């Protein structure tokens, strides 16, 4: 398996503007806030699922491309599959008792999806799998400055079953940030590529999908986002020669010589990235 | 009564402006969905300078709303905000976590003042 | 006294004729004090295992020498014990004859076994057995809670009568002597119900007794509520029973400890997700804040009390109810999480319920029980108006009755609506 | 392989941004806080793991440098290899009684596997092979200040078994902390090492797993962790020269003056190192 043989860290700037980038469950459906300090958050697993959303757009279940979580799908029912594919009995939670066996199915998941190649999976279940970690991991994406969410009042002029009334008739109810530059960081593992095989024709569909993520996830809550900066970080040798901290300090976000008033567009930021250490590969054409 | 206007504690004041906004809103709007503690008790403490002002604003809509129709009680709230904000110097940039269990529990101590016959 | 106690017990039993038996260098006997008899070198062995005291080997024994380190002024063996070789065989022979299941004088407490008996034939000696561990017994164990004398239920027993109790310990085939109590069996019955007076408390579910067993009661102190890893110190001091002193220190920080490190496990199949603060962990943190602290500490939910712990004790069970409400099934609950910090160290953590409450009542609000939300939002307006503020710490006894109120207004909450 | 010659204390600074440190297994998997306080806390057998992947990784598996605790490994089986490499017989739960053939195993456990070498093991199981305390040992480290571990709600698209729940998404919760620093001390005895026989190759392969340890533990879970500071008191014979807790004194950490609210990055925090005694020399470069 021709895995990625470097090592890479990246930063991405998205914003949006007046939509909901990451709905909040258990508040309603409030955007995520920082609770003590109002910048505004979007968890790791909405960009992952964007991606993956991409990915399945753009290779329409093509071999070796398909996606594990997919939509109502059933998990167990794939990991039957893999038992299926390698001539194995699935016991009722447990692994091959072969070794070699064992590493067969979960081979057999990461080549055949995508998404387990490049994020990993928990597949201990009734049809135990095993787990992959994955070789690329994102943080929590979090706005530059703090944001202010607003409900919006919506009514409707029609009725579900029979109105109270036989005056309004429906009020709803919208979240919006009206403006939020969110900055997300990554990492990519040459080590744990090498255990998925996530190879270099992965990473570059990976490096299109960050860049065409939004491009293709319009609907009525997610107002207008965008992918504004892609610096990618790709050090020289395997396991990496300079810590992903000073990397992404690298990276400056700062109001604008138009800092007067709430930031509403990205032209109210300025972003500059420093020079890069000595061994390592600072590309931000993206 | 346990209510303490004489405490003039910025996190004890924000929550009693709070609560007398609440009252308004819901006097002004009766029957309306949802309550401005739900729709910004999450902002209004963790970012408190850009949030109130907002609230402030919305308060006076409901204020002059009141003050139509004989059902003005409007001059006592904003006698009320008036005399809160008049102890504050200037709004906090964040709190800490017991400023905001201070806010909390001057909000729930001014609400059940606006809730005496 | 202790071995001249199973002496005389074996002297008063081998009389009989049936319920017994009879068989059989020089110095004083610290048995009898007798001077120039026979001493004992080696003293029959004792019983281990089912019929003796659990956990030991087959062969214990209370005094033995088996090594240097044991032995004082030159003396050999079980000569550092002079004890005649009569007066040896029938202390052996009295608590072995105990120690047999079939006699209804034994009971089993985590690390120790228990057992009891009068200086004369007396009901108390097969009644004590219901005392320590409950299964007409409840008619007397109700009397005596309330300070009632025995003699009512049963004027048979004469309660001058002096009772004795032993607790014995396991090791490498020797026992050790846990605790040991001597009295009047109306003297320490008026102390067990002092002991259960200050355990109650109503019961959380109906199919839990009204007077919990010992065992239990430090059953739900082990790590995973299970006879082993019940803290051996914990159940001997736990003597406070039947002495009426103080409970040892340590009850309210395991108790408080054990209800830390707790959480809901519906992996038992209890379609009731368990609760952390049980019937029980109550009853114990009611009984030491009675006892040790001297507080007043209500069977049943007080809404006059207006103690600050109390209050934020109450407090936390709205808010947890209305998370259950709000979130109908959930896998966890603020109980499962919050507990401890929110007693330990409220000013920092109550600010984050009391958001996550006002998240919930907003969901209720919208939804069906469109006014319980406005029930819980007065509970809790009525609840923190006796509040001026969330301290930043609270001892272990202010914790104490954090829980207590926890549980008191849990306990109302669960058919008021 | 001669062991160290001086004894050593060292200080460790990390981060994490909104990430879980160290989950609590009794807590559901909330970070875990001194309760009393709210400060948080990461086990030391947790930072230890680190170190042991970090080896593990660096090494792969080189001679002299195996794991004895792997992720798979059974640990009788591993006790039988010291036996047979030994060519002693396992009494059945107990060790050799010629002490020479005991101290044989106990040092062929020791001799190649690192983190025995370096941690020490306990190995009284039913293959015996012995004890070992090893020269390196670490405290809890505990944040600077109080940490507000939030918890965030998640939904997967998916269901795992046949079942009619999805009818709202099935749910799924994080915790992270928003930010924390953490103080971790350290201790090597020099008169255990001269036992296990814990080289200079391993102190420096040490500091390297420490400076580098988080670089590769990246996660769905842990966030972003870093290394910040590593302050190294090296003294000047075999025996200290200054009480531990004088040393650790030296390193002072409190918030910047200009900094103002809830601490969200490093940046927030001055670290002031001051003059070690006259007899230990401060490695402060690290």
């Amino acid at each position: 398996m021709t895995a990625i043989a470097n090592r890479y860290e990246f930063v991405l700037l998205f914003d949006v503007e007046n939509g909901n980038p990451n709905g909040d469950p258990d508040a309603g459906n409030m955007p995520r806030i920082d609770p003590e300090t109002g910048h505004g958050l979007v968890t790791d697993v909405c960009l992952k699922r964007k991606i993956r959303n991409h990915v399945a757009l753009t290779k329409e279940g093509a071999e070796r491309f398909n996606i594990y979580i997919q939509e109502k799908a059933i998990l167990n029912e794939t990991h039957e599959r893999a038992y299926t594919a390698c001539d194995l009995k699935p016991e009722p939670k447990k692994l091959p008792k072969k070794v070699e066996d064992a590493k067969r199915v979960t081979d057999w998941m990461c080549t055949n999806f995508y998404d387990i190649r490049t994020f990993g999976a928990v597949m201990t279940t009734e049809v135990n799998c095993g787990q992959v970690r994955g070789p690329v991991q994102m943080a929590f994406a979090r706005s530059v400055e703090p944001v202010v969410p607003q409900e919006v009042s919506i009514t409707r002029m029609a009725v579900t079953t029979k109105a109270e009334a036989e005056d309004n008739r429906t009020m709803g109810r919208k979240h919006i940030v009206p403006y939020g530059l969110y900055v997300a960081h990554g990492f990519i593992s040459a080590p744990l590529a090498e255990k998925t095989g996530f190879s270099d024709e992965d990473l570059t569909l990976f490096w299109d999908a960050l860049v065409n993520m939004f491009e293709h996830d319009r609907s009525a809550a997610r107002g207008l986002m965008s992918s504004r900066k892609l610096i990618v970080f790709k050090h020289q040798n395997r396991l990496g020669n300079a810590p992903a901290h000073k990397l992404f300090d690298l990276v400056k976000v700062s109001r604008a010589e138009g800092s007067s008033g709430p930031a509403r567009s990205f032209a109210d930021y300025a972003v500059t990235v420093g020079q890069a250490p000595e061994g390592v590969e600072v590309k931000e054409m993206l | 009564v346990s209510l303490d206007p004489a405490r003039t504690d910025r996190p004890y004041l924000l929550g009693r402006l709070f609560a007398v906004l609440e009252k308004a809103q819901e006097d002004a709007v009766p029957g309306a969905n949802a309550t401005i503690k739900d729709r910004y008790l999450a902002s209004a403490s963790a970012n408190p300078g850009q949030v109130f002002h907002m609230l402030l604003k919305n308060a006076s809509n409901h204020t002059a709303k009141l003050r139509k129709d004989p059902e003005r009680k409007a001059i006592h709230y904003e006698i009320m905000m008036q005399e809160i904000i008049d102890n504050i110097s200037d709004f906090p940039v964040t709190m800490s976590s017991d400023e905001q269990g201070l806010f909390m529990i001057g909000y729930y101590h001014q609400r059940k003042a606006l809730f005496t016959k | 006294m202790i071995l001249q106690a199973l002496h005389g017990y074996y002297q008063r039993m081998s009389a009989d004729p049936d319920a017994g038996m009879p068989p059989y260098l020089c110095g004083q006997c610290l048995i009898t004090g007798e001077r120039q008899k026979p001493i004992a070198q080696l003293h029959p062995s004792i019983k281990g295992g089912r019929d003796g005291v659990r956990g030991a080997q087959a062969v214990a024994s209370i005094v033995s020498f088996n090594n240097t380190a044991f032995e004082s002024y030159g003396k050999e063996q079980s000569i550092n014990a002079p004890v005649s070789q009569e007066a040896a065989f029938s202390y052996v022979t009295a608590l072995n004859y105990l120690l047999n299941p079939s006699n209804r004088q034994k009971v089993t407490i985590a690390d120790a076994t228990v057992v009891f008996w009068a200086e004369r034939s007396s009901p108390a000696e097969d009644i004590f057995a219901g005392m320590f561990d409950p299964p007409r017994m409840h008619d007397l164990l109700v009397a005596i809670r309330s300070g009632k004398r025995a003699t009512d239920i049963m004027p048979d027993m004469d309660e001058s009568v002096r009772f004795h109790v032993l607790g014995l310990s396991p090791n490498a085939a020797r026992l050790s002597v846990r605790f040991w109590e001597v009295d009047t069996v109306g003297h320490m019955l008026d102390k067990v119900g002092r002991h259960y007076r200050e355990l109650e408390i109503i019961p959380q579910f109906n199919n839990e007794q009204e007077f919990p067993s010992l065992s239990t009661l430090l059953r739900q102190t082990a790590v995973l509520n299970k006879t082993e890893n019940i803290s051996p110190v914990l159940a001997g001091g736990l003597r406070a029973m039947l002495t009426g002193g103080p409970y040892p220190q340590s009850l309210l920080p395991a108790v408080l400890g054990r209800i830390r490190a707790e959480h809901a496990r519906p992996e038992d199949k209890s379609r009731y997700r368990l609760e952390v603060v049980t019937y029980y962990r109550a009853a114990l943190i009611k009984a030491y804040l009675i006892r040790n602290r001297k507080l007043e500490v209500p069977v049943s939910l007080d809404p006059a009390r207006t103690d600050r712990p109390y209050l934020l004790g109450r407090l936390f069970a709205v808010l947890e109810k209305a998370q259950e409400d709000a979130v109908p099934g959930a896998n966890a609950t603020i109980k499962d999480r919050y507990l401890a910090s929110a007693s330990a160290n409220p000013g920092q953590v109550f600010h984050m319920l009391l958001k996550n409450a006002s998240n919930h009542t907003a969901k209720l609000r919208k939804d069906p029980e469109r006014k319980s939300a406005i029930h819980y939002e007065i509970m809790m307006q009525e609840i923190i108006d006796n509040i001026s503020d969330f301290p930043v710490t609270m001892s272990s006894d202010e914790q104490g009755l954090f829980m207590i109120g926890y549980y008191h207004q849990r306990k109302a909450l669960f058919t008021k609506k």
